[PDB]
C-alpha cells in the first residue's frame, strides 16, 4: 500500500 | 532511549513531523508518552 504520513488531527490552518 | 520497533519522522514544508511506529505501521506528531507515576 502507498501512503502519505498521517498526523492524527491536522496542522492549524 | 525510545521503544523497540519505532522511527522518528521529520518535516514537509515549514519543519513539522515527529514519530511513526514501524511494527504496528502508525504515523503521529508525538512520542509514545512513556513516563510512569502510579504505573
Amino acid at each position: 500500500k502507498v501512503s502519505v504520513v498521517r498526523t492524527p488531527p491536522k496542522s492549524p490552518s | 532511549k525510545l521503544p523497540p520497533g519505532w522511527e522518528k519522522r521529520m518535516s514537509r514544508s515549514s519543519g513539522r513531523v515527529y514519530y511513526f511506529n514501524h511494527i504496528t505501521n502508525a504515523s503521529q506528531w508525538e512520542r509514545p508518552s512513556g513516563n510512569s507515576s502510579s504505573g
